[PDB]
């Protein structure tokens, strides 16, 4: 779930 | 009283919704009913129209495949938008990042359906930020499995739009969907439900105030929330089918993240 993780960290 | 705090939460959420989402229900209806000194959108009803109107399509292979790709492009952006909005819901980011992910993973399709309804009427859907209008009859008429992909979303939207909710209602409603404590695989349900309780009260008050005309709009809207789960199950499955059966078609990574271990 990297993209989701990344979208959430931005 | 507490009403003041609830009102303030509603207005925070409305504002965040306005920033997060490019096309409001308000503008979309204005477009859909021609109530705007702005040229109407390019109607796409057949393969010809699509050709003539492919210059107008937002997208950056057969027709059905191409339409679904365009529909897939916009879906990914919707998830980016829903995710940004989620971040703004008070105390969502303070949750465990593994739960943040779980919520969104199950939440987005329910909200995408909600969002689409803002863009739909009985006969078609607004696309490319209201610049195109793709007809229901046309989408329906696509070859299988693609012809029956959008029709369930059309069916929900005629029912859902009967409630005549506006953007201020929708903002809170959306927040309520995201913060569901009953999603498969949540690590820590208690702080989720604590926020949802605030949100539901915020929603009840909003609906009473914004629509004193209509009592049990709150009850009616909560019943839609429960339908939408099982409606989203059908959609999840039909995609997993389309993934396997159509080898030519690449499915977007982010989308795939959300279909993994879903039902
Ligand atoms: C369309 C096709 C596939 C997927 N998907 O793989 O999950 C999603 C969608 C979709 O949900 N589209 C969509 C969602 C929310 C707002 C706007 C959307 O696009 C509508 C549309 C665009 C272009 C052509 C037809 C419909």
């Amino acid at each position: 779930h990297k993209i989701l993780h990344r979208l959430l960290q931005e | 009283p507490e009403s003041a705090d609830l009102r303030a939460l509603a207005k925070h959420l409305y504002d965040s919704y306005i920033k997060s989402f490019p096309l409001t229900k308000a503008k979309a209806r204005a477009i859909l009913t021609g109530k705007t000194t702005d040229k109407s959108p390019f109607v796409i009803y057949d393969m010809n129209s699509l050709m003539m109107g492919e210059d107008k399509i937002k997208f950056k292979k057969e027709v059905a495949i191409r339409i679904f790709q365009g529909c897939q492009f916009r879906s990914v952006e919707a998830v980016q938008e829903i995710t940004e909005y989620a971040k703004s819901i008070p105390g969502f980011v303070n949750l465990d990042l593994n739960d943040q992910v779980t919520l969104l993973k199950y939440g987005v399709h329910e909200i995408i359906y909600t969002m689409l309804a803002s863009l739909m009427n009985k006969d078609g859907v607004l696309i490319s930020e209201g610049q195109g209008f793709m007809t229901r009859e046309f989408l329906k008429s696509l070859r299988k499995p693609f012809g029956d992909f959008m029709e369930p979303k059309f069916e929900f939207a005629v029912k859902f739009n009967a409630l005549e909710l506006d953007d201020s209602d929708l903002a809170i409603f959306i927040a309520v969907i995201i913060l569901s404590g009953d999603r498969p695989g949540l690590l820590n349900v208690k702080p989720i439900e604590d926020i949802q309780d605030n949100l539901l009260q915020a929603l009840e008050l909003q609906l009473k105030l914004n629509h004193p005309e209509s009592s049990q709009l709150f009850a009616k809207l909560l019943q839609k929330m429960t339908d939408l789960r099982q409606i989203v199950t059908e959609h999840v499955q039909l995609l997993q089918v389309i993934k396997k059966t159509e080898t030519d078609m690449s499915l977007h990574p982010l989308l795939q993240e959300i279909y993994k271990d879903l039902y």
